[PDB]
């Protein structure tokens, strides 16, 4: 999976 | 400005309205004639705010992504010559990113920073200009290069040291300020230890202040923590 | 048009990067670009020009149809008023999508129909031309209405008497023709019976013939087909 | 689900 950002 | 014309409360409901149909382009419109009226947001209209311009430059980035990956394909040993398209295409769908990123940086800096005071909004506006200069850094391939990246870095290091000041380790803002800065290290500055460690650190510390929250609160702080472990997987 | 110093063939190159970028908006200005050139389109061509629109058209349908369930609640016995503003909003969406539709009609009458003249385009074209006053028709609430909805059922008319002369009963854009014909019945001209009957002898008749077809054929229209027995299934 | 067309 991609990183995660927010 | 096409929303001088209409009342600061009509434009936060139609954003509300534009996200319910996922019209993210026209809710990053309504937000943006919210914001020139001149008066500092509240946390709702915050919120509406970042949610309007992260999936915009949310779907150019990813549309941006999939065509630098043709492009350097094309530039490989064996792929045929098929002319400019590829990249006049690419750059035009940077142009655009660029300025959508330009556009939030330029409302951070007139005048909603200036004008934040309390700690919840001054280091949300940080964070984003941070995630703004992270996403110009993505694209940037010049001169300007080491200074977009440091403008991304600065952000956010004044946002940290405000969120460890005055916010507690749970925060969700805090803790998503610190999983975006551990990603700009691992993937803009070369720094995956750095990185590790920050998403280590952050994790441990809200760790041991759930104990103090509601479920509510919990529940918001256990999922950005969730996300800090999640990169801590992909990258050990 | 700002596609008038563009190349035919790099528009369509970059139609193809915008669709794998799904870039919609992009790929549907490349396509209209390609159509101005004055030249007819290939069947690869049709289709992009196609895809692009319903992509376009899809996404205002869908924040339409959100909107107009909004508004409609807030004109319930007991609802609070909250002003013009999801009216306003609804409108400003509607007159996006029919301005979509407007150029898209205005491409097929300047001048893709007048000049397609075997079976494939002729048909392909007016089923377009009917799905686009069909969902002008969605919208429809004056004077027009009525027009609106018997120039889409015009051009389904004549697409479905080409159809049945000059193609097979298998053939996907008979099929397709078949499938949102049978949808304007039911949906838009207050037929559902007809609508029943359209798919049910549109399915029966494509069965009867699949035995002459390779399997990359039979995989085609089989795909339709299914399409066919879900809406009868939904109905019945 | 939503009827199909094509
Ligand atoms: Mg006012
Ligand atoms: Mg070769
Ligand atoms: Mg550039
Ligand atoms: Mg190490
Ligand atoms: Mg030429
Ligand atoms: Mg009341
Ligand atoms: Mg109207
Ligand atoms: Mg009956």
């Amino acid at each position: 999976g991609r990183r995660a950002t927010v | 400005g096409a929303m001088g014309s209409m009342e600061r409360a009509s434009l936060i409901q139609k954003a509300k309205l534009a996200e319910q149909a996922e019209r993210y382009e026209d809710m990053a419109a309504f937000m943006k004639g919210a914001v020139e009226k001149g008066e500092e947001l509240s946390c709702e209209e915050r919120n509406l705010l970042s949610v309007a311009y992260k999936n915009v430059v949310g779907g150019q980035r990813a549309a941006w992504r999939v065509l630098s990956s043709i492009e350097q394909k094309s530039n490989e040993e064996g792929s045929e010559e098929k002319g400019p398209e590829v990249r006049e295409y690419r750059e035009k769908v940077e142009t655009e990113l660029q300025g959508v990123c330009d556009t939030v940086l330029g409302l951070l800096d007139s005048h909603l920073i200036k004008e934040a005071g309390d700690a919840e909004s001054r280091v949300f506006y940080l964070k984003m200009k941070g995630d703004y200069y992270r996403y110009l850094a993505e694209v940037a391939t010049g001169d300007d290069k080491k200074r977009i990246i440091d403008s991304a870095r600065s952000a956010y290091q004044e946002a940290m040291d405000i969120s460890k000041k005055e916010m507690p380790p749970t925060n969700p803002i805090r803790l998503g300020l610190a999983l975006n800065f551990s990603v700009f290290h691992y993937e803009i500055a070369n720094s995956p230890e750095e990185a590790i460690s920050l998403a280590k650190t952050t994790f441990d510390e809200a760790m041991a202040d759930l104990h103090t929250l509601s479920e509510d609160s919990y529940k918001d702080s256990t999922l950005i923590m969730q996300l800090l472990r999640d990169n801590l997987t992909l990258w050990t």
